[PDB]
C-alpha cells in the first residue's frame, strides 16, 4: 500500500493512517547532508528555516576564520566548502580496501594589512569521508556506522535539593557551553568558575559593572540573594575585579583591567568560550529573553545573567508567573535533566563537525606558527598550510573511537536499528561505569522519541536507545515527533513537530480515539497525556494534539513485532534484541503473520536494490539487473553475490522482477539477503504446537522435526574472513608462496602453484587456506578449529598493484570461507516475542505430533514458559498464522457477525497462505480472533483442522496414540538466532599455551581451554574436593613439568603424579622477593627448604 | 586443608585384609 | 614484526643506568651536590620500580600513561590474587550450550560426541595403543585426528562410569558444580537433566555449562563420591530436596494424581 | 539427487552467466525433482538448455530407468545470452544422508553435494472408524490415507 | 494455553467499572483541590489495589480446575495467583521509575491488550526490574565474594571439643496447654547440649540426639516450650569448629563429617539467593557489614516504666528503672521511624531485650548493652 | 619438596638478596638488535638468569642432555632446563644504599617511627634536602 510492487498484505488496521510513516534512516542522511553543503537541505530549509541556512563545514569554517597573531597584521580566512563528486563506487571501495570519501576544497586568502594585498584561492586538505543512500560510511573497505549520541544539551538547569542539616529545600542551578569553563549558581558556596571554589553570587555580577541600586532593583525579591549581596569583603566594583581576578588564578600579578580582559576573554569572547546555537536557543527560551531573535549569538555576557538569577529568585520566591525586562514571559520551576526538551540529541553531522572543528583548531596553531616563522606577504596559504591534523582527527575519529560503530549486518533491520540508535555512553556524555541507575529508567518524554522496550541486555540496559520509527533530528540537534492538531474537538489532516518542551505545555490525545471520517469527537472525554507526561482523562475542550498514529513511540525492530500489545516490555525487549540477531536463511520467506512495517523496513534499509528511475526491465541476470527507462537511458544495478557482512553472515542478493515487467520509481527489482519480493524476512513460517512432549522441551527448549535440517528451510550460509600478509621483517622478507619444506605433499593439494586455495574447495579443520612463509621456518594460514565449508573467492593487494595497503606490508591476502549452517542440535531459537530456547531434540520426521491430514508440526514450544514468562502473544500470533496459511471464506451473515462489526477494510474473503498486516496497537484484536478460527479451509481433505478454540486433536507420531485433549497447534514465525555452536562449542584436553602467564589461552580460535573461577573453588571447597580443586589449579592450568608429566602418565596409563610446584607460586614467591621481603616456608619440625 | 585435605585423611595407609590377602 | 616488552625493564634500565653513572661519578671524583642530585634521582628511580604513582608525579612512557612497577604488579584489582591467583582457564575442560535430556538418569548426561572425542583425546588413544586398533602412539594421535570409525566403539569402553564435573558460572552455591556420568549423543549440545536445572539455575535460553575431565584417582573418585547429583538432593541451605519435580514434572505428576470426579469407567 | 556438477561455476557460493537465480537457489530449486531410479548404482543425467526460455525438469535427457514425473515445475530462468549445462548424479538409498563432503572422499572440485532425501512418501495420515457398536463384539477399522512424490 | 483457554473473568468489568465510579470522585475531589496530591494519589492506589485483589479473586473463582493456567499456576508448578491475574482480568497498578504506584491502573489484561498509554507505563516498571536485578547479580556476587573470604577458616576440625554450652530454642508457640513454625530452619538437623527434663524430670532426650521429627514431635508431645541446642555460637575449638558442636549436615543426611568445610558451605548457600532477593538486600548487607542501621531504633539500656513526653516534630522516651537512679534520656526520636508496637502507651514496663522503635537495633549498641 | 607448613615473612637482606642472586646486572642493554641474543651483565642475561632455550650456550657449544651441571668455561652459562629462566632472580649492586618506600611512604611511616622523626623530616632527610 502506497508503495508500487509489493505483495499486497491483507491488514488489520481499525484506523485510517492520516501521516504516512516516514522514510526511515532519516536521522543519519539528513544530519550528513546538513553537515556539508548540499542542495536539497539548503532547499528543505528554505521551505522550513531561516533565509540563509549555513552548511555544518561552513559554520565551523565561520567558527574558525578568521586566524591572526592578536596583532591583526597577517590574517587568513577559509570559506565555500565545495565538493567534487565521489571518488569511486561503494562496491570498489569495499574491494580496494580504501575509504569511500569526497576530496574537499575550501576558498581561502591570506591577508596582509601593513604590506600589498594578497588574494584568495582554493586550497586541497585532502578526501573527507562521505555517508551512503545505505545511511553508512565505508572506512579502510569496511561499512561502519556512526550512532547518534545522547547528551545534555548546552543550557541553564535548575534543580532543588532537600538539605540533610537543615528542614530547607536547596536551589543549584548549572550552565554547561559547547566548548568552555562551567559556570554554575548555588544558594547559602555561592559561583563557582573554573574550579573557583567558593565566591559571592554578587561578584560576578558587579564584576558586569551593576551599581548598588541595580543589584536591589533586579535582585529585590527573594532575601539570602540580597544577604549574599552584603556578605562579602569587596563590595566596591574594583575591588570585585581584583577578588574575582585573584579567585580565578592564584598565580599571576593581578591588575584590573587585565582581570576584566580576562573574564570578557573567559565568559564574553566567542572564539575562547562557545555556547552554540542550541545553547543560545536553550537559554533564550528557558529564560524567556531574545524572542524572535535570530542564530549566529554569542556567550552569556550579561542580559542571561540577571535572567538566571532573577529566575533562582523567583523560584526561591514561590510564583510560577514572572515576566522579565526585555524578554518573553516564561514559567518558573526546577528544570529536569531526564526531559527530552532538555536532553538533545548529538549525530553523524554533528559528531563529524567536532572532530573537524578539533582538527581545524590543532591546525590553528600549527597555522599561528607557520605565518609567525615564514616570510611576510611571500608565503602563499597554498604553499604553506598542515593537512595532517584534520585528516589526523577525522581518521582518529572513525580509527577506535567508540560512536564509530561497525554496522549490525546479521540483517537489514539489525543494520536500520544500529544505524537508528541513541546511545548515552561514549567520549562527550556518561561513562559506563559513572553512569547511576536514574539515567538508565524510561522517561515519559521519551514517547514517540526514543524506545521504551529495545535496549541491549547487558550492561548497557536502558544506556543504548533507538529512535522511535516516526521521529525525525532537527538541525539543532534535538528529536521532533510527529502530531496532529485538532480544533475545539474537531481534528485537522494537518500534521505539526514538537520538540517536548511544547508538548509539555500542550495536551496529547492517544492514537485510538474514536475516528469517525469527519474526525468530530463522540466520546465525550479521551485519556490524554498531562504536561508532567502523566496518564490523565479529559474532555475535547482541552485536548489541542493528538496522536498522528499508533506505534510512534516503538523502533523499527520493535514495530515488527505483532501483538506487542499482548506481551510484556521485559519480554518485548528480549523480542527485539534477539530480532535485531536474525540470520538469513537460503531461503527466506516473509511472515504469514506481521505488521506492514516488514515490507516498509526492508525497502528503506537499503540493503535491498530499489528502481531508482519509473521503466520497463530490460535484461535478468543473477550477476545484475538492467531496466530500461521512460526517457532512454537504461540503469544497470549490479548484485554483490555471496558477500560476507560484518558480522559473519552472508548479504547474498537475487533479482525478483522478469525480463517482460513494467517498473514504477522506488519499487523492488532485486531481493536482499532477508527479501523475498520485498518485505524484513528474516527467519520462516513453521507449524507449531504449543504442549510439553517427553521432557525435551523442559524449560524452555525447543523441538524439531528433521523436515527442517532436511528441506534446508532454517539452513543459513555463514562466511568467516582470513586475512595474512607478507611484511620485510628486519629478519628477511615474508613470502605468500605454496612451497614450504618439511611438510606432507597430500595437504599442499587444495592450493595452485602462487600458494592460494583454489576457488570453491571444501576445507576440513586443519587444512591451508593461504601458503605463507617466515624468513625459511613457516608461517602459513591455516583455517581455524571449528571452522570449514566452501572458499568463496581469494583477494590479493601486491605492492607493485595501485590498491592503497596498511603501512610496512607488501602483500595482504583475504580468504572467504563459506559455511551452509544447517539448523543442528544445541543452536539457538526464538520467536518475536522473547520466548528464546535451545534445540533440545531434532525429531526424525515421521515420531512428530502430526495434524489430522498427516503433516508433522515443526516446533513444540513448552507451555509452563508462557504463564511465567507472560508473553501470550506468541500464542495468538501462532492461532492467527493458522488463519493466514489456512484460507477463509467467512460465510459473513446475511446481518453481519458480532466479532466482525468493527471489522477492518473488506477483510471477511482470504486465499490460502494469506499473509496478514496487524500493526502494534491499531491491530487484530481479543475476540476477533475467535471469529478468525471460526473459519472453513477444507486442507485438500473435505474436513477442518483446528477447532473454534483454536486447538486441534493432534495422533503422537512416537506413541501412535492421539492425545488424550487437544492441543494448540498453529503457524509462527520463528527466527535463526546468531548464538551458534559454532561460536559457542569448545573444548580441550591439550594444546598451544600462552608465553606470558602458563595457564591455557581463551577463545576458539586459539584452541584455548575453559575458565575455572574463584566461584567453581568456593563449591570445590563447599564440597570438601581439595584433591579436585588442587588437581585442577595446578597440572590442568599452571606447572609446566606437571602437564607433561600427567599427559606422559595418561598415554603410558599409569598413577598420575603428585602435583608438586604451581608456577603462580613461584611466580609470586620471585615476585615479593624482587620487592625486598624475604620469604621462607618452615616445616613443622626441622630446616627450611628451596621447593626444588 | 578443608574437606579431604586434614592429616586423618590425606594420610591413610589401606592394606587389603589378611583373611583376602592369602584368599587372593 | 613488533617487540612486545615489559614496563619493569625501562625501570631497571633506568635504576642501573643511574647506578653506573653514580659508580662512575664516584670513580672521576665529580662534586658532592651531582654526586647526591645523582644518588636523588637513583632514589627516586629506585622508589618509582618498587612503587609508582607512591610519591609525587609517576614515570610516563608512551603517550603520557605510568608504568607499572613491582608493587603494581601485586596491588589493584587486576595485578594478582582477586583475579590471577584465584581463576585461570584449565586443561582437560570444555565448554557447550545445555539441552534437556529427559530420557537419561539423574547421574547421566549426555555429551556432543565429537566435543567429547576431543575431551577423552588421551584417554581414547590410551585404549586405542593398549588393544591393537592402532600401531603406535604418533599414530594413534593421527587416529584421533581423522576421528575414524575404530575410536567410537572404543570411547564408550574409556567413557565407562568415567565422571566429568559439570559447572556454569557464575556458581552462586555448592549445587552450582555437579559430576556426572557422560553418555555420548550426537549433535552440538551438552544434554543436562531436567532435575539438576533448580541447582544449577540454568533456562535453556542460550546459557552454556562447562565441563572437566577429572584425571587422578583420587579426583575421580572424589568426582563420583561427594558430587555426583545422586548424593546431592538435599540442599545445603536447609535440606530441603532440590532435585525434584519442577515446572513441567509438577504439572505432569499432579495431572497424573489429580483425583476428579465425574470421570469414565 | 546425491551430488550435481555444473561446468561454469566451481561451487555452490558463486553464480552463473546469464541465469536469473544463482546454484545456491537452483540447488534448492532442484530439491524439488522427484526423480525415480529403478537403478542400484549411482546414474548420471545431463541437461544442456541453451538460448533464451525458463529450464523445467522435463528438459533433462536421462538413461533408461530414471522417471522425472512433475515436470511443470520451475528451476531457472535464462536470458538469450546465457547457457546452463548442468549434469546431475541420481543414487537410490533411503530416508535422509547429509551432503557427504567432497574433500575427504576422492572427488574433484567440479561436483557440489546435495542435500539428498530418499522419502518417496510424502505425507502419511490415518483415522480410525467405530465400525459395529459395543455390544457384539466390536472391531476397529483404520483407514490410512497415503501421499507420494509420483 | 491459547487465546479460548485462557479467559477473561466475568466480574472483572462490574468491579473496575464500580471503582471507576468511586476514583472518578476521588480524582473529581483532587481536580478540585479539597483532597491533597499524596491523599488522592494514596485514595486511588488503594481503591485501585483493592480493584486488583478483587479481580485476583474474580480470577481465583471463575476458572475451572481443569484449566492449564491454574494446572501451570495453581499446581505450584510455575508462576503465582499474581501473573494469572495480570493474564485475566487487569495487570493491575504499576510503578514510576523512583518507585512511588501511578494513580491511573492497567485496566485491560495482556489477553485483552494495553493501550499505548498502559503499555508505555508498564515499560517504566519492566527496565527498572531489568536494571536492579542486572545489578542484583553483581552485587550478591560481591556480597558472597565478603561472605566466602570471611569465613575461610570455619573447617570442622576435631570431632568434639567436649562442651555443655548450647543456644535455647523455644521449637514451639507458647503451648499448646501451638507448634513454632519455623523449628525446621532453628532446632530441626541439630545435636542437644543438655537431657530434655520437662516437670517431673521424666528425661524423654538424652545429649547426641539428631533431633529428627520424631525426636521434634516427641519433645513436644513431652510437654516442654523450649529446648537447649549445641550450636557453634558456643564451640570451644581452638581452630574451626568440633564436628558434633556443629549438629547433623543437611548434604548428607546424617552426623557432620571431620572434614566438612561447613563455613564456605554456610557461605555459599547464604550467599546464593541474593538473586532471588527482591527492607530486603541492604538490610542483609548492612547487617553481614554490621555497620549502623539507615533507622538508628534505641533500645532500653535498663528495664523500667516507659512514658510519653510528647515534644515539638520529634518524640522524648524516658524509662523509669525498678533498682532506683536516673531514667534513659535520649534527644530527638523520629516520629516517622514509628515506637515498638503489648504496645508502647504512657504507663506501660517494658524489658531490656525490647527494642524501643519499629526498625532496626544498632548491632553494637545491643552488644554493649545486653552482651 | 611436596610437603609444606606454616609459611613465615620478613625484610630482604642485603645479604640475604646477594645470596639469593647467581649474578650481577651492571649493563642497561635487554638484546641484541640483529641475532636477538641477551648481552653479557645486562637484563634478560644467559650469565646469570640460565640459558634462554632448553640446553643451549650462549655461543654455541654444548646442546646435548648427557652434559649436566658443568657450566662453559666459553662464555660461563649454565646448560640446564630453560624453565630455571622463571625461577632465577638477579641483583644490582648500588654505589650508595637507598631505602626503601614502603617503610617510608606508608601511613604510618615506620623507618621515621624507628628513628623518631616526622614523616616530612625524614623525606627531607632520605631525599637529599637536609
Ligand atoms: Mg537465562
Ligand atoms: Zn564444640
Ligand atoms: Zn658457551
Amino acid at each position: 500500500n502506497s508503495v508500487p510492487g509489493a505483495p499486497n498484505r491483507v491488514s488489520f488496521a481499525k484506523l485510517r493512517e492520516p501521516l504516512e510513516v516516514p522514510g526511515l534512516l532519516d536521522v543519519q542522511t539528513d544530519s550528513f547532508e546538513w553537515l556539508v553543503g548540499s542542495d536539497r537541505w539548503r532547499q528543505a530549509a528554505i521551505d522550513r528555516g531561516e533565509e540563509n541556512p549555513v552548511g555544518g563545514l561552513e559554520e565551523v569554517l565561520a567558527e574558525l576564520s578568521p586566524i591572526e597573531d592578536f596583532s591583526g597584521s597577517m590574517s587568513l580566512s577559509f570559506s565555500d566548502p565545495r565538493f567534487d563528486e565521489v571518488k569511486a563506487s561503494v562496491d570498489e571501495c569495499k574491494d580496494k580496501d580504501m575509504t569511500y570519501a569526497a576530496p574537499l576544497f575550501v576558498t581561502a586568502e591570506f591577508i596582509n594589512n601593513n604590506t600589498g594585498e594578497i588574494k584568495s584561492q582554493t586550497v586541497f586538505m585532502g578526501d573527507f569521508p562521505m555517508m551512503t543512500e545505505k545511511g553508512t560510511f565505508i572506512i579502510n573497505g569496511t561499512e561502519r556506522v556512526v550512532v547518534s549520541q545522547l547528551v545534555r544539551s548546552p543550557g541553564v538547569y535548575f534543580d532543588e535539593t532537600i538539605d540533610k542539616s537543615t528542614e530547607k529545600t536547596l536551589h543549584s542551578v548549572k550552565v554547561i557551553p559547547g566548548r568552555g569553563a562551567w559556570l554554575e549558581f548555588d544558594v547559602d558556596v555561592g559561583v563557582r568558575i573554573d574550579r573557583k571554589r567558593r565566591q559571592p553570587v554578587t561578584v560576578l555580577l558587579k564584576a558586569l559593572g551593576w551599581t548598588n541600586e541595580q543589584i536591589v532593583e533586579r535582585f529585590g525579591f527573594s532575601e539570602i540573594m540580597m544577604g549574599t549581596l552584603e556578605k562579602d569583603t569587596t563590595s566596591g566594583t574594583d575591588e570585585a575585579l581584583l577578588d574575582i581576578y585573584r579567585k580565578l588564578r592564584p598565580g599571576e600579578p593581578p591588575t584590573k583591567e587585565s582581570a576584566q580582559t580576562l573574564l570578557e576573554n573567559l565568559f564574553f569572547k566567542e572564539k575562547r568560550y562557545d555556547l552554540a546555537r542550541v545553547g543560545r536557543y536553550k537559554v533564550n527560551k528557558k529564560l524567556g529573553l531574545n524572542a524572535g531573535k535570530p542564530i549566529t549569538s554569542s556567550t552569556l555576557t550579561e542580559e542571561d545573567v540577571v535572567a538566571t538569577i532573577e529566575y533562582l529568585v523567583r523560584l526561591h520566591e514561590g510564583q510560577t508567573s514572572m515576566t522579565v525586562p526585555g524578554g518573553v514571559e516564561v514559567p518558573v520551576e526546577v528544570d529536569d535533566i531526564d526531559h527530552f526538551g532538555n536532553r538533545r540529541l548529538r549525530t553523524v553531522g554533528e559528531l563529524i563537525q567536532n572532530q573537524i572543528r578539533v582538527g581545524l583548531s590543532r591546525m590553528e596553531r600549527v597555522v599561528r606558527e607557520r605565518m609567525t616563522t615564514q616570510d611576510v606577504e611571500a608565503i602563499t596559504p597554498q604553499t604553506l598550510i598542515n593537512i595532517r591534523p584534520v585528516v589526523a582527527a577525522i581518521k582518529e575519529f572513525f580509527g577506535t573511537s567508540q560512536l564509530s560503530q561497525f554496522m549490525d549486518q546479521n540483517n537489514p533491520l539489525s543494520g536500520l536499528t544500529h544505524k537508528r540508535r541513541l546511545s548515552a555512553l561514549g567520549p562527550g556524555g556518561l561513562s559506563r561505569e559513572r553512569a547511576g541507575l536514574e539515567v538508565r529508567d524510561v522517561h515519559p518524554s521519551h514517547y514517540g522519541r526514543m524506545c521504551p522496550i529495545e535496549t541491549p541486555e547487558g550492561p548497557n540496559i536502558g544506556l543504548i536507545g533507538s529512535l522511535s520509527v516516526y521521529a525525525r533530528v532537527n538541525p539543532f540537534g534535538f528529536i521532533e515527533t510527529p502530531y496532529r492538531k485538532v480544533e475545539n474537538g474537531v481534528v485537522t489532516d494537518q500534521i505539526d513537530y514538537l520538540t517536548a518542551d511544547e508538548e509539555d505545555r500542550h495536551v496529547v490525545a492517544q492514537a485510538n480515539s474514536p475516528t469517525d471520517e469527519n474526525g468530530r469527537f463522540t466520546e465525550d472525554r479521551v485519556m490524554v497525556r498531562k504536561k508532567g507526561g502523566e496518564v490523565e482523562f479529559v474532555s475535547a475542550d482541552q485536548v489541542d494534539y493528538m496522536d498522528v498514529s499508533p506505534r510512534q513511540m516503538v523502533s523499527v525492530a520493535t514495530a515488527m513485532i505483532p501483538f506487542l500489545e499482548h506481551d510484556d516490555a521485559n519480554r518485548a525487549l528480549m523480542g527485539a534484541n534477539m530480532q535485531r540477531q536474525a540470520v538469513p536463511l537460503v531461503r527466506s520467506e516473509a511472515p504469514l503473520v506481521g505488521t506492514g512495517m516488514e515490507l516498509r523496513a526492508a525497502i528503506d534499509a537499503g540493503d535491498v536494490v530499489v528502481a531508482d528511475k519509473t521503466g520497463v526491465i530490460e535484461e535478468v541476470s543473477a550477476d545484475y539487473i538492467t531496466v530500461m527507462a521512460d526517457d532512454g537511458t537504461r540503469q544497470s544495478y549490479r548484485l554483490r553475490k555471496f558477500a560476507r557482512s560484518n558480522h559473519g553472515t552472508c548479504a547474498n542478493q537475487r533479482p525478483i522482477v522478469d525480463a517482460g515487467q513494467r517498473v514504477e520509481a522506488g519499487q523492488v527489482i532485486a531481493d536482499g539477503p532477508c527479501t523475498q519480493n520485498g518485505e524484513m524476512a528474516l527467519g520462516k513460517n513453521l507449524l507449531v504446537a504449543i504442549m510439553p512432549w517427553e521432557g525435551h522441551n523442559y524449560e524452555d527448549a525447543i523441538i524439531l522435526s528433521n523436515r527442517l535440517v532436511e528441506e534446508d528451510v532454517l539452513t543459513s550460509i555463514h562466511i568467516e574472513e582470513h586475512e595474512i600478509d607478507a611484511r620485510d621483517t628486519k629478519l628477511g622478507a615474508e613470502e605468500i608462496t605454496r612451497d614450504i619444506p618439511n611438510v606432507s605433499d597430500e595437504v599442499l593439494a587444495d592450493l595452485d602453484e602462487r600458494g592460494i586455495v583454489r576457488i570453491g574447495a571444501e576445507v576440513r579443520d586443519g587444512d591451508i587456506l593461504v601458503g605463507k612463509v617466515t624468513p625459511v621456518r613457516d608461517t602459513s594460514l591455516k583455517v581455524p578449529h571449528g571452522e570449514s565449508g566452501k572458499v568463496i573467492g581469494i583477494r590479493v593487494f601486491s605492492r607493485e598493484d595501485d590498491d592503497e595497503l596498511p603501512a610496512g606490508v607488501n602483500e595482504l591476502v583475504r580468504v572467504y570461507v563459506a559455511q551452509k549452517r544447517k539448523i543442528s542440535d544445541g543452536d539457538k531459537l526464538a520467536g518475536r516475542h522473547g520466548n528464546k530456547g535451545v534445540i533440545g531434540k531434532i525429531l526424525p520426521v515421521e515420531d512428530m505430533p502430526f495434524l489430522p491430514d498427516g503433516t508433522p508440526v515443526d516446533i513444540i514450544l513448552n507451555t509452563h514458559g508462557v504463564p511465567r514468562r507472560m508473553n501470550i502473544g506468541q500464542i495468538l500470533e501462532t492461532h492467527l498464522g493458522w488463519v493466514a496459511k489456512a484460507g477463509w471464506n467467512i460465510d459473513v451473515a446475511a446481518g453481519v457477525p458480532d466479532w466482525a462489526s468493527k471489522l477492518p477494510e473488506e477483510l471477511y474473503s482470504a486465499p490460502a497462505d494469506s499473509t496478514v498486516a496487524t500493526p502494534v496497537f491499531d491491530g487484530a484484536q481479543e475476540g476477533e480472533l475467535a471469529g478468525l478460527l471460526g473459519s472453513t479451509l477444507p486442507n485438500r481433505d473435505g474436513e477442518v483442522m483446528v477447532d473454534a478454540d483454536g486447538k486441534s486433536t493432534l495422533f503422537d507420531g512416537r506413541s501412535g496414540e492421539p492425545f488424550p485433549y487437544p492441543v494448540t497447534v498453529g503457524y509462527m514465525y520463528i527466527l535463526k538466532l546468531h548464538h551458534l555452536v559454532d561460536d559457542k562449542i569448545h573444548a580441550r584436553s591439550t594444546g598451544p599455551y600462552s608465553m606470558i602467564t602458563q595457564q591455557p589461552l581463551g577463545g576458539k580460535a586459539q584452541f584455548g581451554g575453559q575458565r575455572f573461577g574463584e566461584m567453581e573453588c568456593w563449591a570445590m571447597q563447599a564440597y570438601g574436593a581439595a584433591y579436585t580443586l588442587q588437581e585442577l589449579l595446578t597440572i590442568k592450568s599452571d606447572d609446566t613439568v606437571g602437564r607433561v608429566k600427567v599427559y606422559e602418565a595418561i598415554v603410558k596409563g599409569e598413577n598420575i603424579p603428585e602435583p608438586g610446584i604451581p608456577e603462580s607460586f613461584k611466580v609470586l614467591l620471585k615476585e615479593l622477593q624482587s620487592l625486598c621481603l624475604n620469604v621462607e616456608v618452615l616445616s613443622s619440625d626441622g630446616a627450611a627448604i628451596e621447593m626444588r | 586443608p578443608a574437606g579431604t585435605g586434614i592429616s586423618r585423611y590425606r594420610n591413610i595407609q589401606v592394606q587389603p585384609t589378611e583373611e583376602a590377602r592369602a584368599a587372593a | 614484526g613488533r617487540f612486545a616488552t615489559s614496563d619493569l625493564n625501562d625501570l631497571y634500565r633506568r635504576v642501573i643506568n643511574r647506578n653506573n653513572r653514580l659508580k662512575r661519578l664516584i670513580d672521576l671524583g665529580a662534586p658532592e651536590i651531582i654526586v647526591n642530585n645523582e644518588k636523588r634521582m637513583l632514589q627516586e628511580s629506585v622508589d618509582a620500580l618498587f612503587d609508582n604513582g607512591r610519591r609525587g608525579r609517576p614515570v610516563t612512557g608512551p603517550g603520557n600513561r605510568p608504568l607499572k612497577s613491582l608493587s603494581d604488579l601485586l596491588k589493584g584489582k587486576q595485578g594478582r590474587f582477586r583475579q590471577n591467583l584465584l581463576g585461570k582457564r584449565v586443561d582437560y575442560s570444555g565448554r557447550s550450550v545445555i539441552v534437556v535430556g529427559p530420557q537419561l538418569k539423574l547421574h547421566q548426561c549426555g555429551l556432543p560426541k565429537l566435543m567429547a572425542l576431543e575431551l577423552f583425546k588421551p584417554f581414547v588413544m590410551k585404549r586405542l595403543v593398549d588393544l591393537n586398533h592402532a600401531q603406535n602412539i604418533k599414530s594413534a594421535k593421527r587416529m584421533v585426528e581423522r576421528q575414524r570409525p575404530q575410536v567410537w566403539d572404543v570411547l564408550e569402553e574409556v567413557i565407562a562410569e568415567h565422571p566429568v564435573l559439570l559447572n556454569r558460572a557464575p556458581t552462586l552455591h555448592r549445587l552450582g558444580i555437579q559430576a556426572f556420568e557422560p553418555q555420548l549423543v550426537e549433535g552440538k549440545a551438552i544434554q543436562l537433566h531436567p532435575l539438576v536445572c533448580e541447582a544449577f539455575n540454568a533456562d535453556f535460553d542460550g546459557d552454556q555449562m562447562a565441563v572437566h575431565l577429572p584425571l587422578s584417582a583420587e579426583a575421580q573418585a572424589e568426582a563420583r563420591i561427594l558430587m555426583l547429583s545422586s548424593n546431592n538432593i538435599l540442599s545445603p541451605a536447609s535440606g530441603k530436596p532440590l532435585a525434584m519435580p519442577r515446572l513441567d514434572m509438577v504439572t505432569g505428576l499432579y495431572y497424573l494424581t489429580t483425583l476428579v470426579e465425574g470421570a469414565t469407567g | 539427487v546425491t551430488s550435481i556438477r555444473i561446468d561454469g561455476v566451481l561451487h555452490e557460493f558463486t553464480t552463473v552467466p546469464g541465469v536469473k537465480e544463482d546454484v545456491t537457489d537452483i540447488i534448492l530449486n532442484l530439491k524439488g525433482l522427484v526423480v525415480s531410479s529403478d537403478d542400484d548404482e549411482p546414474v548420471t543425467m545431463y541437461l544442456r538448455k541453451q538460448g533464451p526460455g525458463v529450464v523445467t525438469a522435463g528438459d533433462i535427457v536421462p538413461p533408461a530407468g530414471v522417471t522425472v514425473h512433475n515436470p511443470d515445475m520451475h528451476i531457472a530462468t535464462l536470458n538469450d545470452k546465457g547457457k546452463l549445462e548442468v549434469e546431475l548424479v541420481v543414487e537410490r538409498g533411503r530416508g535422509y544422508v547429509p551432503a557427504v563432503q567432497n574433500k575427504a572422499s576422492g572427488a574433484e572440485i567440479g561436483r557440489i553435494p546435495v542435500d539428498s532425501i530418499y522419502s518417496p512418501v510424502l505425507k502419511v495420515t490415518y483415522k480410525v472408524e467405530a465400525t459395529r457398536v459395543e455390544q457384539r463384539t466390536d472391531f476397529d477399522k483404520l483407514i490410512i490415507d497415503v501421499e507420494t512424490k509420483n | 494455553v491459547s487465546m479460548a483457554d485462557v479467559l477473561v473473568p466475568p466480574q472483572k468489568q462490574e468491579i473496575l467499572e464500580r471503582h471507576e465510579a468511586e476514583a472518578d470522585a476521588i480524582e473529581r475531589k483532587y481536580q478540585r483541590g479539597a483532597l491533597n496530591h499524596t491523599e488522592r494519589n494514596e485514595s486511588l492506589v488503594k481503591i485501585w489495589q483493592d480493584a486488583t485483589e478483587e479481580v485476583g479473586k474474580a480470577l481465583e473463582e471463575f476458572y475451572p480446575a481443569d484449566n492449564p493456567i491454574i494446572t501451570i499456576v495453581k499446581s505450584g508448578a510455575t508462576g503465582n495467583l499474581t501473573q494469572t491475574r495480570t493474564l485475566a482480568g487487569m495487570k493491575g497498578l504499576v510503578t514510576n521509575p523512583k518507585g512511588e504506584f501511578i494513580p491511573r491502573p492497567i485496566k485491560s489484561s495482556f489477553r485483552e491488550g494495553l493501550t499505548v498509554l498502559e503499555y508505555f507505563i508498564n515499560t517504566h516498571g519492566a527496565r527498572k526490574g531489568l536494571a536492579d536485578t542486572a545489578l542484583r547479580t553483581a552485587d550478591s556476587g560481591y556480597l558472597t565474594r565478603r561472605l566466602v573470604d570471611v569465613s575461610q577458616d570455619v573447617i570442622v576440625r576435631e570431632h568434639d571439643c567436649e562442651t555443655e554450652r548450647g543456644i535455647n530454642v523455644t521449637l514451639a508457640e507458647r503451648g499448646p496447654d501451638i507448634r513454632d513454625a519455623h523449628v525446621e530452619t532453628s532446632a530441626f538437623a541439630r545435636t542437644l547440649a543438655t537431657d530434655a527434663v520437662d516437670a517431673n524430670g521424666n528425661v524423654i532426650i538424652e545429649r547426641g540426639h539428631d533431633l529428627g521429627d520424631p525426636a521434634i514431635d516427641a519433645l513436644l508431645a513431652a510437654g516442654i516450650t523450649t529446648v537447649k541446642v549445641r550450636s557453634v555460637l558456643t564451640c570451644t575449638s581452638a581452630t574451626g569448629v568440633c564436628a558434633m558442636c556443629y549438629g547433623r549436615s543437611m548434604a548428607t543426611g546424617k552426623l557432620v563429617d571431620i572434614g566438612e568445610a561447613v563455613g564456605i558451605v554456610a557461605a555459599q548457600s547464604i550467599g546464593e539467593p541474593g538473586t532471588q532477593l527482591t527492607g530486603g538486600l541492604p538490610r542483609v548487607q548492612e547487617l553481614f557489614e554490621a555497620r549502623v542501621p539507615r533507622n538508628k531504633a534505641p533500645i532500653a539500656d535498663v528495664a523500667g516504666r516507659v512514658r510519653l513526653e510528647e515534644s515539638d516534630k520529634f518524640f522524648k522516651i524516658t524509662i523509669v528503672p525498678d533498682d532506683g537512679g536516673e531514667e534513659v534520656v535520649y534527644d530527638k526520636l523520629s516520629k516517622r521511624q514509628r515506637l515498638r508496637v503489648g504496645v508502647l502507651s504512657d504507663g506501660d514496663h517494658v524489658e531490656v531485650g525490647d527494642q524501643l522503635m519499629e526498625g532496626a537495633a544498632d548491632p553494637h549498641e545491643v552488644l554493649r548493652v545486653q552482651g | 619438596v611436596n610437603f609444606f607448613d606454616e609459611l613465615r615473612i620478613g625484610l630482604a637482606t642485603a645479604d640475604d638478596i646477594r645470596n639469593w642472586s647467581y649474578g650481577e646486572v651492571k649493563k642497561p642493554e635487554t638484546i641484541n638488535y640483529r641475532t636477538l641474543k641477551p648481552e653479557k651483565d645486562g637484563l634478560f642475561c644467559e650469565k646469570i638468569f640460565g640459558p634462554t632455550r632448553d640446553w643451549e650456550c650462549y655461543c654455541g657449544k654444548y646442546k646435548r642432555v648427557r652434559f649436566k651441571g658443568i657450566i662453559c668455561e666459553r662464555c660461563g652459562v649454565e646448560v640446564t632446563r630453560a624453565k630455571v629462566r622463571r625461577e632465577r632472580m638477579g641483583h644490582i649492586e648500588l654505589a650508595a644504599p637507598v631505602t626503601h618506600i614502603w617503610y617510608f611512604k606508608g601511613v604510618p611511616s615506620r623507618l621515621g617511627y624507628l628513628l623518631d622523626l616526622a614523616p616530612k623530616d625524614l623525606e627531607k632527610i632520605i631525599y637529599f634536602a637536609a
